[PDB]
């Protein structure tokens, strides 16, 4: 129950997920250690049937939901 | 700009992640929070040059285990962490130099031995001259007692790795 997270600056990161949390809630320490805030980033979803074609989420999406999507965090 | 991609190695507990961290970001982790996969990068004025690091800092797990040759392959510096206050940690590490060694067909491999966590000296189980020994026999080998929470020989770590890269 992880989901991988492709970040800024060619970083990336695995989370584990715990039933209840949300997107923002499993990723916020790891966005902490490297100084971004969601509020200044946008998160998508990567779309490996549609070549990968990024599909933009809530920061609040149920983080469970996603288990087993690679995301990528992207400044706005 | 040259890029360096840096491998922080060790078990559990040890500081890998608090040392990357304080390095890269200037901040101190203070709990702990085991790592399943994490890189950084930050670009650094080595002596008075231009360099890119990519840092990969490593689990203590069986997938980083079924892997490790794979991140040992492709990187190019190695910090060997342990920990004073924890004896395994130290026992643990003999096995991953004989490994990077294997890996890159070569006795040359940059590297440096980490004995982090020297803030905790009330604490401390492991010499530093135990761990100056262990490094003089794995062919005198760069060794650094560091502390991510007092800053001690942080940034020592990786710009001795990025010289090491150098030569
Ligand atoms: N006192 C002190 N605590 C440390 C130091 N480095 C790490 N720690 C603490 O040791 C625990 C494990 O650190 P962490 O970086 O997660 O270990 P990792 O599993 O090797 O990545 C954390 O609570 C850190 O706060 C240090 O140099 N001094
Ligand atoms: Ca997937
Ligand atoms: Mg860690």
């Amino acid at each position: 129950n992880t989901i991988r997270v492709f970040l800024p600056n060619k970083q990336r990161t695995v989370v584990r997920v715990r039933n209840g949390m949300s997107l923002h809630d499993c990723l916020m320490k790891k966005l902490k250690v490297r100084g971004l805030q969601p509020e200044c980033c946008a998160v998508f979803r990567l779309l490996h049937e549609h070549k990968g074609k990024k599909a933009r989420l809530d920061w609040n999406t149920d983080a469970a939901s996603l288990i087993g999507e690679e995301l990528q965090v992207d400044f706005l | 700009m040259r890029e360096y991609k840096l491998v922080v190695l060790g078990s559990g507990g040890v500081g890998k992640s608090a040392l990357t961290v304080q390095f890269v970001q200037g901040i101190f982790v203070d709990e702990y929070d085991p790592t399943i996969e994490d890189s950084y990068r930050k670009q650094v004025e080595v002596d008075c040059q231009q360099c890119m690091l990519e840092i990969l800092d490593t689990a203590g797990t069986e997938q980083f285990t079924a892997m490790r040759d794979l991140y040992m392959k492709n990187g190019q510096g190695f910090a060997l962490v342990y920990s004073i206050t924890a004896q395994s940690t130290f026992n643990d590490l003999q096995d991953l130099r004989e490994q990077i060694l294997r890996v890159k067909d070569t006795e040359d491999v940059p590297m440096i031995l980490v004995g982090n966590k020297c803030d905790l000296e009330d604490e401390r189980v492991v010499g530093k001259e135990q761990g100056q020994n262990l490094a003089r026999q794995w062919c005198n080998c760069a060794f650094l007692e560091s502390s991510a929470k007092s800053k001690i020989n942080v940034n020592e770590i990786f710009y001795d790795l990025v010289r090491q890269i150098n030569r």
